[PDB]
RNA sequence: CAACUUUGGGGCCGUUCCUUGUCUAUGUUCCUUGGAACAGGACGUCAUAGAGGGUGAGAAUCCCGUGUGGCGAGGAGUGCGGUUCUUUGUAAAGUGCCUUCGAAGAGUCGAGUUGUUUUGCAGCUCUAAGUGGGUGGUAAAUUCCAUCUAAAGCUAAAUAUUGGCGAGAGACCGAUAGCGAACAAGUACAGUGAUGGAAAGAUGAAAAGAACUUUGAAAAGAGAGUGAAAAAGUACGUGAAAUUGUUGAAAGGGAAGGGCAUUUGAUCAGACAUGGUGUUUUGUGCCCUCUGCUCCUUGUGGGUAGGGGAAUCUCGCAU
RNA sequence: GGACCAAGGAGUCUAACGUCUAUGCGAGUGUUUGGGUGUAAAACCCAUACGCGUAGGUUGGGGCCUCGCAAGAGGUGCACAAUCGACCGAUCCUGAUGUCUUCGGAUGGAUUUGAGUAAGAGCAUAGCUGUUGGGACCCUGGUUCCUGCCGAA
RNA sequence: CGUGGAGGUCAGUGACGAAGCCUAGACCGUAAGGUCGGGUCGAACGGCCUCUAGUGCAGAUCUUGGUGGUAGUAGCAAAU
């Protein structure tokens, strides 16, 4: 919630200029909506499959037709409300700032200059792979890249021999305002994926519907994010779109609970675990101590021995 | 944001969290003092934090402030603990003065 | 019925935790009403038009009361004159939000409502008129 | 009549298109394991190349490629771009104004009937008009207005495509699945025919496929050997159950099974456990002292050097 | 109904209405026929249309306020319900001012009327489910994991 | 609880042995089941948060394959 972020050089140091937050990072983070949108968006790049039309006669039979011949007209793509999809992207963008989320997904960002990490626009003008990799070394995302590079494993499924042989983790995401050969330079290094600010792919944003991929920004892209999503000051550049509101202003509930004035208005609390009373029943008519927590007359009753009392001879 | 970050970590994927056969959860967070992944336990869900942790020989107290939520390279503060057991516990109580139990 | 929100909005569950701390630790029936209202479905949370809010502010002795809507405050252009008052709710349509702000009033969230009235001092709760 | 305005045809060389050909990065660096490093560790280089495949196991860097560009070759061709050669002969065309004219789909339209279709179509019979005809609204009604030119013809593109010729993919199936057919599958086979129609994938990295001796008609053996492995021998990856043989144990004598609980017999598991507390001896160091250097998150900080001392203290360590 | 054993083997998909729930927006809502874009069946942006919807009183009464130590009292009253209303449309009579000799409805009645007015709630997506139809669980017979809770005729 | 496949993650496991098989071996689960030892074996495979389904068998005189008894019996072109 700080106002501004120091841009960093390609050599990697606090450049004296700083940029205000684009207020997109103040968006509500709704992982339920990100999840529901992510399922339907992940269902988009799908090719259909089917069994043969006519190609005994039993589902139980060897070589017969199967039960439920899989037909093509089963639904493949899923229609999504456009504001809802934009809302999921906005929650993803706001989640990328936090970086407890980025560590919570699994990234090696423990030695990076700050969050959200912003580099100069000169990064865009790099057109060779080794220079851009050395630039990310100078940033400090080297450990994330080494994680991705070590993480190349072979797929456990049958889909290994369905052209999906290798698998590995995902790494940094570089956001540029404009290509100047950067997307060719980072194409060869694994785990890195670039994105114009106009697109900002949700699948690239929250992979596996887990919020907060490690995202690197260029300087012009970070300014351009205000153009892309708007603010209370800049309009939206999207037709009739608004960065959506919160239903609760303060993100911390325990701050509100422990503030001062709720703490004034509230009755005193219990022990925070219940003091067990009467864990076991001790019978009277024996155990004379629990007989004496009852009926204090019983002591002088036994003292006078009235149970054996001799009556008058009258 | 800490309770939002916590409910993301809890109800969705905490990458460090390991599920026991018992049902209990375990963060592989290197700064986590207890082994568990609970509300007090995740260093990711809490901005005031502390941890006894050893680098090659010497044991260091690691302090985490909300003041440095950004800049995670400069996040952890390091204190060299004494080899005197009593003195180092006293040092803990000093640096965690006015701090939670 | 529901003892919990069947929704999975995280912020909603945060407000449920806050108002369950209130409804345990307060003695006013207000926070109990707020907790029971937080569990309601979308059908059981009908929207409240701002026309109905102003018609409610036509009640006697209510002008210095605040109004609370567990639900959505929606706009209606059928009204012109809207008083300067304080409305707390879950959701605000931008038309109704501009009606409240443009009338000099105040658009409040329920966390700020709990901060202002922990015991529900001097309040009003309105429910949308359900038909189907 | 007044002006204007215009010229066509070749060539050639490029270009464009097709079909090709060729060139264009970086480790085979040390160690361990392994039959084999393409595995693991350490140190690297390339990248507009970390797609994919092969190479005795997960190969960016071994090879082919991949990526980026480059150089060709042979055609197609008017698409245009330059050059070059010619093209006129009262040649062809266009625009405005004036004058004089100003010709079009008949066995068709239509009508009846029959069948057919849900109004067309077909048959049979009849069969027109030329300010004509077709079609539709309209009415204050001896109506007005609208809108096209039938009975001659051609026409790219947007479209369909379970076939052909090719590509590229898959949240598809993984050998009873997927095509009937991963294999010498429309095969073997069956039917007189029309037709119907199977089963059947895996030695190994390399056949290195078992030299030689011997039994044995011959089939099969036994010695021997290859191989990392025949607990891989062309019956061959792995090798479940049903079922079979031998041996051992036990039980049974025309005995059926389980459940509980216990003995007996057989049998298995059963510390790499070996420490803590206090005291004491001596020695050592981030212990003490003096002299530094260095990183910022600049503090209740972090790293680090030199010499001296435990003679005294003190911490940790060792003893 | 059964010689045994292995593998295979039976409520799938789609369309149309319907409830519920979740989500976004909200009197609006719906990007993806299509165009632009692209790292290319993904994502991103969207012009014009179109679709569906929109276009008074009394009694209580959640609460809330005040007073009351409390108990309670008073006030304002959400949703919703009942009453008495009102009005619109209908209903059957009245049939005026006018009236082209058959036009006219003025006024006053009367009951019910109606998802009527008297200050909206919908649209879209997803999920689970109800009915119907496509071969539609498979071929009378069969119909594939556990536990907990509720549990008839 | 289990099964095939998919997204993310565990810089998860693996030729010093994955998966599979056997296990008069141990353990945890009320159970569905899961974990380990040992043996065999040779190249891939798992846990977690989600998605998706051709997702769970004892029967259907189910389909296909394999193997019994009948039985050394019937019987000798029952196929040669
Ligand atoms: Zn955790």
């Amino acid at each position: 919630s700080r106002p501004q972020v120091t841009v960093h050089s390609l050599t990697g140091e606090a450049t004296a200029n700083a940029l205000p937050l684009p207020a997109v990072f103040s968006a509500p983070i709704r992982p339920d909506i990100v999840h529901t949108v992510f399922t339907s968006v992940n269902k988009n790049k799908r090719q259909a499959y089917a069994v043969s039309e006519k190609a005994a006669f039993g589902n139980m039979c060897r070589g017969g037709r199967m039960f439920a011949p899989t037909k093509t007209w089963r639904k493949w793509n899923v229609k999504v409300n456009h504001n809802e999809k934009r809302y999921a992207t906005a929650s993803a963008i706001a989640a990328t700032a936090v970086a407890s989320l980025v560590l919570a997904r699994g990234h090696r960002v423990e030695k990076i200059p700050e969050i959200p990490l912003v580099v100069s626009t000169d990064l865009e003008s790099i057109q060779k792979t080794k220079e851009a990799v050395a630039a990310l070394k100078a940033v400090g995302a080297h450990s994330d890249l080494l994680k991705v590079l070590k993480s190349k494993k072979l797929r456990a499924g049958k889909g290994k021999y369905r052209n999906r042989r290798w698998t590995q983790r995902r790494g940094p995401l570089v956001v540029y305002a404009e290509d100047n050969g950067i997307v060719k330079a980072l194409r060869n290094v694994p785990g890195v994926e670039t994105a114009n600010v106009a697109s900002l792919n949700l699948l690239q944003l929250a992979p596996g519907a887990h919020l907060g991929r490690f995202v690197i920004w260029t300087e012009a892209a970070f300014t351009k994010l205000d153009q892309v999503w708007g603010s209370e000051t800049v309009a939206s550049s999207k037709v009739g779109y608004t960065l959506p509101s919160h239903i609760i202003s303060t993100s911390d509930v325990t701050r509100i609970i422990n503030s001062s004035e709720i703490q004034s208005a509230i009755r005193p609390a219990g022990q925070a675990t219940q003091k067990r009373t009467h864990v076991l029943k001790k019978n009277p008519l024996k155990n004379k101590q629990v007989l004496l927590r009852l009926n204090p007359y019983a002591k002088v009753f036994a003292a006078e021995k009235l149970g054996s009392k001799k009556a008058e001879k009258t | 944001s800490d309770e939002i970050v916590w409910q993301v970590i809890n109800q969705s994927f905490c990458s460090h969290r390991i599920k026991a056969p018992n049902g209990q959860n375990f963060c592989r967070n290197e700064y986590n003092v207890t082994g568990l992944c609970t509300r007090q336990s995740c260093p990711l869900a809490n901005s005031k934090y502390a941890t006894v942790k050893c680098d090659n020989g010497k044991l260091y107290l690691y302090m985490k402030t909300p003041e440095r939520a950004h800049t995670p390279a400069k996040l952890w503060e390091r204190i060299k603990l004494s080899k005197n057991y009593t003195k180092a516990l006293q040092q803990i109580d000093e640096h965690l003065l006015h701090w939670s139990k | 019925h529901r003892t919990a929100p069947k929704s999975d909005n995280v912020y909603l569950k945060l407000l449920v935790k806050l108002y369950t701390f209130l409804a345990r630790r307060t003695d006013a029936p207000f926070n109990k009403v707020v907790l029971k209202a937080l569990f309601l479905s979308k059908i059981n949370r009908p929207p409240v038009s701002v026309s109905r809010i102003a018609r409610a502010l036509k009640q006697e002795g209510a002008a210095n009361k605040t109004v609370v809507v567990v639900g959505t405050v929606t706009d209606d252009a059928r009204i012109f004159e809207f008083p300067k008052t304080t409305v707390a709710a879950l959701r605000f349509t931008a038309g109704a939000r501009a009606k409240i702000v443009k009338a000099g009033g105040e658009c409040i969230t329920l966390d700020q409502l709990a901060v202002r009235a922990p015991k529900g001092q001097n309040t009003l709760i309105l429910r949308g008129p359900r038909n189907s």
